[PDB]
């Protein structure tokens, strides 16, 4: 077997985004160069509303 | 102990045929299978063991067969008939038998006497006493040499007390050994010592840890006798006395045992005397560079009133310029001065050992070492600290070094006498190599300056004294474990392991044969004592663990090791093992002839059809006898038209079996010669039914010629001797006096007690 | 032919192709010019110091 | 044939540490005085971990070199020379990786080797081979069924996924050929369209 | 190395029928395996037997 948990299954997915979240939701099953946690950000604005 | 064998392993038997026409002489020594495809000298060191054991000859032993023997009856004989071995009897009884079957008169009276007579014993000049018998060829030779081999080992008496004179204390009363055991006196003693350095050196911090916790466990339990002023008298304390005590016998016995002191970070009036105190009375050996400038700028931040800062930069020379233009005159280290064993020490031969006389006093002068010591410390007692006006530093800093000095110069015989004690308990090497690789002995600045303030006289009584002795023999017999452990690892790991490269198929290799080594060694009753183990568990790996990280160690390693005589005594069996195949049950090659094709083979045993060849012939009718490997004749699909012709199988080793039979009949192998599968082909085991031969039978003779249509031929065993040349199984066997008395406890001392 | 194999992979950086000729690769392009630089002036030394 | 980094920093030739002041160095920092020039203990407590890490390590090398080769022997060469293509970083907690070296088990890996052969490994190697005749007979089988392949409407990603559900339709006597176009699409659908466009190709 | 033999009429009477194409692993391997590296390889270290 090529893989232990497929990273998704084709047949399922229908655009692009579909592709990334199920990559994500799949990401532990693998081995992660960094295993995520809360993000931390440096930049944020808010626009004017209507 | 040394055992003593009464009778000699001649491993004879006589086999005659019914009618008596033929006789024979057999040698048994048993049948050892051999694997092939495999090198053979490992499994004949196997069988070399087993051999040794049905021998008994394994362990050192001593033979006594003079008493075997009986007198005739005649007036004139007065000679002593040996028991042991093949009974000339049975040779007669043998001969004649032969000498009925041909209508020859029996022995006459005078032959009987000398057939009857062969075996004797008589007395050498030295006093042994030498027994003639007869015996088999290998029997004789194995039992002979390995005799050889363990009488190096024994040795007078008093050879022995010569080699041991330089070691003996003067404390312990000589011992009084009776009359005859000064004559007739003999030992068993190897005498030879090993080096405990290989050990050492692969693991220096596990060794050094094992040695100094050992020493301590017992130094520590020796009987003894019972403002800045205001704070240094609070920070006195005695609750550490033992261990202190022991930390100053440990730098005194050991060449290089390095100890440090971790000040705090304000330096106190504390600090300045513990330094003052370390580098006054303690060794310059047991100083470090690093160590000497650490103290050396603690006296400067405290004297000076300067922080760690400035003198963090500063060089030895630099600090000491500056501490001394303050008018502190203690900026150096002193050494010890060595004084010489009395007697020579242990596992030392022919070495002086030393050891460092404590608190740095002369022997000779029976003051310290530095001659200034008055002067310099009515200078402190004058001089001006801390920048400020008041003497109160200087002159209750010169009070403490006046009272060290005087506890110092009073207590230091008995700490001397102590130190001795314990430096006998070390070898040589162990007093060189051993290092304080791990500072698990650090010395608290307020321990150290109550050591030496609070200094008490230390009493060596009865009981102290004894319980020494009773460590001096678990030394003593720790160090001979160690070095037999030693030689075993040493000699495993040149037989058994190799080199190692940068290819994955070496590493893999290597791991599982030392894997396989490792499970054997610790298999059954372990190869290693439990002394080699507890050194090599001291960080926490297991027993299996800690040998195999050593085995990996001494791969490659240039270790001389001794040849012990055990070691001789398998190597010489392993030899003649290879070398007399014949002897053990096994050949090297094997003969498959027709029936009709006439083979000389030998006709000294009167066999029917014999299968015994002297040689195996090199030509038949006038061509070579063609020669195939036993791996090519496996693979063989045209087998059956090669065996019409006849050949010889080589290439690997042929168990083989025989049963002479004492009638006559066809001589015939139990089971078929060869198995032909699918899968390959393949030479069942090998069993001969061997019939002594009547060449009037015409039935027999019919049936050898019809009935069988292939012959094995093997060459002749040289275990069987036909029986008219019995006078070649005659061999000598020497047996040492019986005015011998072997001694058990060789030692030449008495506890004083 | 794994002995071989390996040790003309490290004089070679590759691993040969069977109907390719097996020369050195550029180890031994390299040795082959070097040693004419060495001969005479007048050879072209045309090595790369990289 | 390949090469792989002896793990731990040992050279097997001389079975000890690439260098070789390391026992000096240890001492070196036990006497050393650190983060104050009076003691604060961080050279003792420094030298005594960094000497388990180095016993743990020399006597644990040889199991971690033949577990590298043991995986290494489970890849063919096709697809390790895509990997090489690839490249990244891993990011690993100081705590794990202090954790790792002091606490170093030891692999065995006796009972796996028959001699010198492992079975599971070369059993293991052996299966890609069937799996690469499946390639070229799903592939091959595909191509003649259905031809060229004209997008009139709707998406890439919707061209593929239904062709695979149609294949499985025409082929449904032989599942083997669903299976390892899907196994094809798996790799190269996680790019995106990008990878539904190479799997057209 | 070499096979054993069959039967006798199996032999004299036999036949086999074989397929010679070997195949190729190069449609599975030629993509962008940046993202199914990391699945592959947890497979990867699964196969052999953990201590």
């Amino acid at each position: 077997k090529l893989f232990e948990t497929s990273p998704f299954d084709p047949l399922t997915i229908k655009n692009n985004q579909d592709v990334v979240d199920k990559l994500y939701a799949t990401q532990s099953s693998s081995i992660q160069e960094v295993v995520p946690t809360k993000t931390f950000a440096t930049e944020l604005q808010f626009g004017v509303t209507s | 102990e040394l055992i003593k064998v009464p009778t000699i392993p001649h491993n004879l038997v006589l086999i005659q045929s019914d009618n008596g026409k033929h006789a024979l002489i057999k040698e048994d020594l048993g049948q050892w299978p051999v694997e092939t495809g495999i090198s053979l000298v490992n499994q004949a060191g196997v069988f070399a063991v087993q051999l040794a054991n049905k021998l008994g000859i394994d362990k050192p032993f001593v033979l006594d067969a003079g008493s075997n023997y009986f007198t005739d009856t005649s007036f004139i004989d007065t000679r002593k008939y040996c028991t042991d071995g093949l009974s000339p009897r049975e040779i007669q009884k043998a001969l004649n038998r032969q000498r009925a079957y041909y209508d020859r008169p029996e022995l006459t009276i005078s032959e009987n006497k000398t057939l009857l007579s062969q075996s004797i014993i008589y007395p050498d000049a030295d006093g042994n006493d030498v027994s003639i018998i007869f015996s088999g060829a290998m029997s004789h030779a194995i039992f002979t040499y390995a005799q050889s081999q363990w009488n190096k080992n024994i040795i007078k008496l008093d050879d022995y007390i010569r080699e041991i004179t330089l070691t003996v204390p003067k404390q312990y009363r000589p011992r009084r050994f009776k009359e005859i055991e000064h004559t007739h006196g003999y030992v068993y003693r190897e005498l030879n010592q090993g080096s405990l350095l290989p050990l050492v050196d692969a693991n220096l911090k596990e060794s050094s840890s094992y040695y100094f916790k050992k020493l301590m466990s017992s130094i520590s339990n020796v009987p003894v006798d019972a403002q800045h002023v205001s704070m240094l008298t609070n920070r006195l304390t005695t609750a550490n006395a033992p261990t202190v005590r022991a930390i100053t016998v440990l730098t005194c016995m050991f060449k290089q045992f390095r100890i440090g002191m971790t000040y705090a970070l304000d330096p106190n009036i504390m600090d300045v005397a513990a330094a003052t105190c370390m580098l006054l009375f303690r060794p310059a050996q047991s100083i470090s560079d690093e160590q000497y400038r650490y103290c050396l700028q603690t006296m400067a931040v405290f004297l000076t009133n300067t922080t760690y800062d400035i003198v963090n930069n500063d060089t030895i020379d630099v600090l000491k310029m500056k501490l001394r233009n303050q008018g502190w005159p203690f900026v150096e280290r002193y050494n010890a001065v060595e004084i010489d064993m009395s007697v020579e020490p242990l596992r030392s031969p022919g070495q002086v050992g030393r050891y460092y006389n404590p608190f740095n006093i002369d022997p000779l002068t029976k003051k310290h070492v530095e001659d200034r010591l008055e002067e310099f410390i009515n200078q402190v007692q004058v001089g001006r600290f801390r920048n400020a006006s008041g003497n109160a530093v200087g002159t209750t800093l010169a009070a403490f070094l006046r009272a060290c000095r005087d506890k110092t110069s009073a207590n230091w015989r008995g700490y001397s006498v102590l130190v001795s004690r314990y430096r006998s308990l070390i070898p040589n090497e162990l007093f060189e190599s051993l290092r304080n690789i791990s500072g698990e002995y650090n010395i608290n600045p307020q321990d150290e300056h109550s050591f030496f303030f609070a200094l008490a006289q230390i009493n060596a009584d009865d009981e102290f004294i004894g319980a020494i002795d009773k460590e001096s023999a678990e030394y003593l017999d720790e160090y001979a474990t160690l070095a037999r452990d030693i030689s075993n690892s040493l000699t495993l790991v040149k037989a058994a392991f190799g080199p190692l490269e940068r290819t994955s198929g070496s590493i893999i290799n290597h791991a599982n044969n030392l894997n396989k080594v490792i499970n054997h060694v610790f298999a059954d009753k372990p190869l290693i004592s439990e002394t080699m183990l507890k050194i090599l568990t001291i960080d926490g790996t297991t027993g299996k663990d800690g040998y195999r990280n050593w085995l990996d160690k001494l791969v490659g390693h240039n270790y001389p090791v001794y040849v012990e005589p055990v070691v001789n005594i398998m190597n010489f069996i392993s030899a003649r093992f290879v070398a007399d195949s014949s002897y053990f049950g096994y050949t090297n090659e094997i003969m498959i002839m027709p029936n009709h094709i006439n083979v000389p083979v030998d006709d000294r045993f009167g066999f029917r059809d014999s299968p015994f060849c002297t040689s195996l012939p090199r030509t038949i009718m006038g061509n070579d006898v063609r020669r195939i490997s036993y791996n090519v004749f496996s693979m063989m699909e045209d087998i059956d038209d090669v065996i019409s012709e006849g050949f010889i199988l080589y290439d690997a080793y042929f168990n083989f079996s025989y049963d002479i039979m004492t009638t006559d009949g066809v001589t015939r192998l139990k089971e078929d010669i060869l198995i032909v599968t699918d899968t390959g082909n393949d030479i069942k085991p090998i069993h001969f039914y061997i019939y002594f031969e009547n060449r009037n039978d015409k039935k027999l003779r019919y049936e050898s010629k019809m009935n069988v249509s292939y012959r094995l031929y093997i060459k002749t065993p040289a275990c069987l001797l036909p029986l008219s040349d019995y006078m070649r199984a005659q061999h000598d066997y020497v047996s040492p006096s019986s005015s011998r008395v072997y001694i058990k406890d060789p030692a030449v001392v008495y506890t004083r007690s | 032919d794994v002995p071989f194999v390996q040790a003309y992979s490290k004089f070679a950086d590759d691993n040969p192709r069977h109907l390719r000729v097996k020369t050195g690769g550029k180890m031994a392009n390299a040795l082959t010019n070097v040693i004419r630089s060495y001969y005479s002036i007048n050879a072209p030394a045309i090595v790369p110091q990289v």
